[PDB]
C-alpha cells in the first residue's frame, strides 16, 4: 500500500486541453475559404474586344461582351496587343484535347473551354460570331493564324467578314482576301486534273454544315465524312475544325472514309498535313 | 482498492501523450494552411440560365459551368450533373469526403461556400464536384424561376445507396427566412422531408418534418422551438444550416463523421448532428456521400 | 484518501475532442495546400474506458 497522489498530471492535462481548444479554434478560422481559382474574369465589358480595349483594358484574357442585338452577354477570350487592338477569338486549336465532331446545336452554341492564358481549344458558337460580326455598320475583319509542327507561323486576312443568321445557316461571307503568307484557302485550291475542283473547294458564301444539318454543295455529307462542322462546299480547301493529327503528317489510311479530314489550309501545306495550332479571330476592319 | 494506482496512472499518461499527438497534428495542419489549395477551372464556352438549358444547348458532360439565371444576376459557377437520370441537374449541395466545414453562420449560408469543382487527373477543366453549398440567395432565385424539382442522393460506407426525389421544390427569399416547401415524393431513402422520421410516432414524428420550415444557422435561430433559452436550439455551434423543426429527420449539411457510425459521446453537444437521413439509417449514421440537385420541372 | 476517479470525465472530453479535431482537420482539405493524413483510435479509447469502471466496482 503506497500513498502518492501526484495528480498534477490530471490538472496539467485539463489546462493543456483548454489551450489545445484555443489552437483548434484558430485552425478553424484558417479553413473557411475555398481553393483559390487561378481563372478569373475581367470587369470591363463592351460590345466586343475592341470596345473593351478602347475602354483601357490592356490584358489578354476572359471578358464578357454584349453586342447591341445580343439578348444576353457572353464570355469571350480577348487578345489585346501593345497597340490597343482588341481581337475577339472565336476558334482555337492547340493540342487535340477537344472533340470537334459536334452537332448543329453545339456549333451554334459553342463548345470547348475558355482560359485567361489562351491555352485551351474552343469553338465560340455560330450565333455569337454572327452577333459580333453583324453589329450595325461596323465592317469586320477575320485573321486566321496557323502554326506548323516546326514552329513556323503564317496568317490569312479576310476583309468585311460576316457570319449570317441561323435562318441563312450561318453563311460565311467576306468582300475580299486582304493578304497574308498562309495564302487564300477560302478561294479554293487547284488540287488536280478536274477543272472544277478550285470552284468546289472555295468557302466564300458557303452555308455552315454539321453531320445533322447538311447545307453543302455535295450529293453526300461533307461534314459527316470529314468529322466536323464547317462552311463546306464540295468539300474544302481550308478546314480548321478538322481532326487533330499529332506530328502533322497523316494519310488516306489514317481516316475511316478515305478523305483529307485534318486541320488543313491547302495554300500553305498539302492537305495531308495537319496544323499544330490555329486561331480564328475578328476585329473591326479599321484597326488594320 | 490496492490495484487502483496501476491503471489509473497509465490512463492519464495515455491521455497526456494523446494531447501531445493532437497538439502536433493541429500544428502541422496549421503550417499547411499558410498557403491555400488551388484549382484552374477554365470555363466551358456553353452557358445558359441553368444546367437544363445548358444540356439543351449541347453541354453534355458533367463539369463546372458558368450560368446566368437572370440578366440582373451576376453570372456564377455551378457543377452541372449531365449524366444522372436525364441530366440537366444544377448541384446546390454536395458532400463526399468532409473536406469542407458546413458548420457556418447565416452570411456564409446566404452567400454560398465551399468548392464548386476541382481538376481531374491532368485535365484543363474541372469535371469533379467539390463539397459546397451554393448559397440561399442563389437557391431561392433558381427555385422561384418556375416549377423546380429536387433530387437528393446518398450513399453509405458499404457502397449501398438510396435517393429521395421531390417533384416540387421551392425556397423563399431572405425576407421570408428562406422557407422551404417540398412535394411529390418518390424514392428509396424514405420521405424524411415531408413525413418526418419513420422510427418516431405522433407528435414526436410531426416535429421532425422539414417541409414548411425556415432556415436556421447557429447564429440565427428560426427553428420550431419557441422557448426563450439558448439551450434549446436545433443548430448549435459548428452545427449545419438546415430547415430545422424540433429538430430533424434529415440533415445533409451535418458534420461529416468518418466510417458512418457515430455516438452521442462523439458529438460536440451530445446530439445527432451528422450527415443524417433517419428514414434510411437512423440518427447515428453519417452518410459517406450526400448531394442535392435541382432542375426545372416538366 | 482522494477518491477523484473523475478521470472517466476527462476520458469523455478527450474522445469528443479527438473526433472534433479529426473533423476540423479534414475540413482543411478543401482550404489548404496539404491535408494531414491521420486517424482516430476509438478502439484504444474504449478499451481503457472499459477499465476504470472495471477497477471501480
Amino acid at each position: 500500500s503506497s500513498i502518492r497522489y501526484l495528480q498534477e498530471i490530471y490538472n496539467s492535462n485539463n489546462q493543456k486541453i483548454v489551450n489545445l481548444k484555443e489552437k483548434v479554434a484558430q485552425l478553424e478560422a484558417q479553413c473557411q475559404e475555398p481553393c483559390k481559382d487561378t481563372v478569373q474574369i475581367h470587369d470591363i465589358t463592351g460590345k466586343d474586344c475592341q470596345d473593351i480595349a478602347n475602354k483601357g483594358a490592356k490584358q489578354s484574357g476572359l471578358y464578357f461582351i454584349k453586342p447591341l442585338k445580343a439578348n444576353q452577354q457572353f464570355l469571350v477570350y480577348c487578345e489585346i496587343d501593345g497597340s490597343g487592338n482588341g481581337w475577339t477569338v472565336f476558334q482555337k486549336r492547340l493540342d487535340g484535347s477537344v472533340d470537334f465532331k459536334k452537332n448543329w446545336i453545339q456549333y451554334k452554341e459553342g463548345f470547348g473551354h475558355l482560359s485567361p492564358t489562351g491555352t485551351t481549344e474552343f469553338w465560340l458558337g455560330n450565333e455569337k460570331i454572327h452577333l459580333i460580326s453583324t453589329q450595325s455598320a461596323i465592317p469586320y475583319a477575320l485573321r486566321v493564324e496557323l502554326e506548323d509542327w516546326n514552329g513556323r507561323t503564317s496568317t490569312a486576312d479576310y476583309a468585311m467578314f460576316k457570319v449570317g443568321p441561323e435562318a441563312d445557316k450561318y453563311r460565311l461571307t467576306y468582300a475580299y482576301f486582304a493578304g497574308g503568307d498562309a495564302g487564300d484557302a477560302f478561294d479554293g485550291f487547284d488540287f488536280g486534273d478536274d477543272p472544277s475542283d478550285k470552284f468546289f473547294t472555295s468557302h466564300n458564301g458557303m452555308q455552315f454544315s454539321t453531320w445533322d444539318n447538311d447545307n453543302d454543295k455535295f450529293e453526300g455529307n461533307c461534314a459527316e465524312q470529314d468529322g466536323s462542322g464547317w462552311w463546306m462546299n464540295k468539300c474544302h480547301a481550308g478546314h480548321l475544325n478538322g481532326v487533330y493529327y499529332q506530328g502533322g503528317t497523316y494519310s488516306k489510311a489514317s481516316t475511316p472514309n478515305g478523305y483529307d479530314n485534318g486541320i488543313i489550309w491547302a495554300t500553305w501545306k498539302t492537305r495531308w498535313y495537319s496544323m499544330k495550332k490555329t486561331t480564328m479571330k475578328i476585329i473591326p476592319f479599321n484597326r488594320l | 482498492i490496492p490495484t487502483n494506482l496501476r491503471v489509473l496512472r497509465s490512463i492519464l499518461e495515455n491521455l497526456r501523450s494523446k494531447i501531445q499527438k493532437l497538439e502536433s497534428d493541429v500544428s502541422a495542419q496549421m503550417e499547411y494552411c499558410r498557403t491555400p489549395c488551388t484549382v484552374s477551372c477554365n470555363i466551358p464556352v456553353v452557358s445558359g440560365k441553368e444546367c437544363e438549358e445548358i444540356i439543351r444547348k449541347g453541354g453534355e458532360t458533367s463539369e463546372m459551368y458558368l450560368i446566368q439565371p437572370d440578366s440582373s444576376v451576376k453570372p456564377y459557377r455551378v457543377y452541372c450533373d449531365m449524366n444522372t437520370e436525364n441530366g440537366g441537374w444544377t448541384v446546390i449541395q454536395n458532400r463526399q469526403d468532409g473536406s469542407v466545414d458546413f458548420g457556418r453562420k447565416w452570411d456564409p449560408y446566404k452567400q454560398g461556400f465551399g468548392n464548386v469543382a476541382t481538376n481531374t487527373d491532368g485535365k484543363n477543366y474541372c469535371g469533379l464536384p467539390g463539397e459546397y453549398w451554393l448559397g440561399n440567395d442563389k437557391i431561392s432565385q433558381l427555385t422561384r424561376m418556375g416549377p423546380t424539382e429536387l433530387l437528393i442522393e446518398m450513399e453509405d460506407w458499404k457502397g449501398d445507396k438510396v435517393k429521395a426525389h421531390y417533384g416540387g421544390f421551392t425556397v423563399q427569399n431572405e425576407a421570408n427566412k428562406y422557407q422551404i416547401s417540398v412535394n411529390k415524393y418518390r424514392g428509396t431513402a424514405g420521405n424524411a422531408l415531408m413525413d418526418g422520421a419513420s422510427q418516431l410516432m405522433g407528435e414526436n414524428r410531426t416535429m421532425t418534418i422539414h417541409n414548411g420550415m425556415f432556415f436556421s444557422t447557429y447564429d440565427r435561430d428560426n427553428d420550431g422551438w419557441l422557448t426563450s433559452d439558448p439551450r434549446k436550439q436545433c443548430s448549435k455551434e459548428d452545427g449545419g444550416g438546415w430547415w430545422y423543426n424540433r429538430c430533424h429527420a434529415a440533415n445533409p449539411n451535418g458534420r461529416y463523421y468518418w466510417g458512418g457510425q457515430y455516438t452521442w459521446d462523439m458529438a460536440k453537444h451530445g446530439t445527432d448532428d451528422g450527415v443524417v437521413w433517419m428514414n434510411w439509417k437512423g440518427s447515428w449514421y453519417s452518410m459517406r456521400k450526400m448531394s442535392m440537385k435541382i432542375r426545372p420541372f416538366f | 484518501q482522494l477518491l477523484q476517479k473523475n478521470v472517466r470525465a476527462q476520458l469523455v472530453d478527450m474522445k469528443r475532442l479527438e473526433v472534433d479535431i479529426d473533423i476540423k482537420i479534414r475540413s482543411c482539405r478543401g482550404s489548404c495546400s496539404r491535408a494531414l493524413a491521420r486517424e482516430v483510435d476509438l478502439k484504444d479509447y474504449e478499451d481503457q474506458q472499459k477499465q476504470l469502471e472495471q477497477v471501480i466496482a
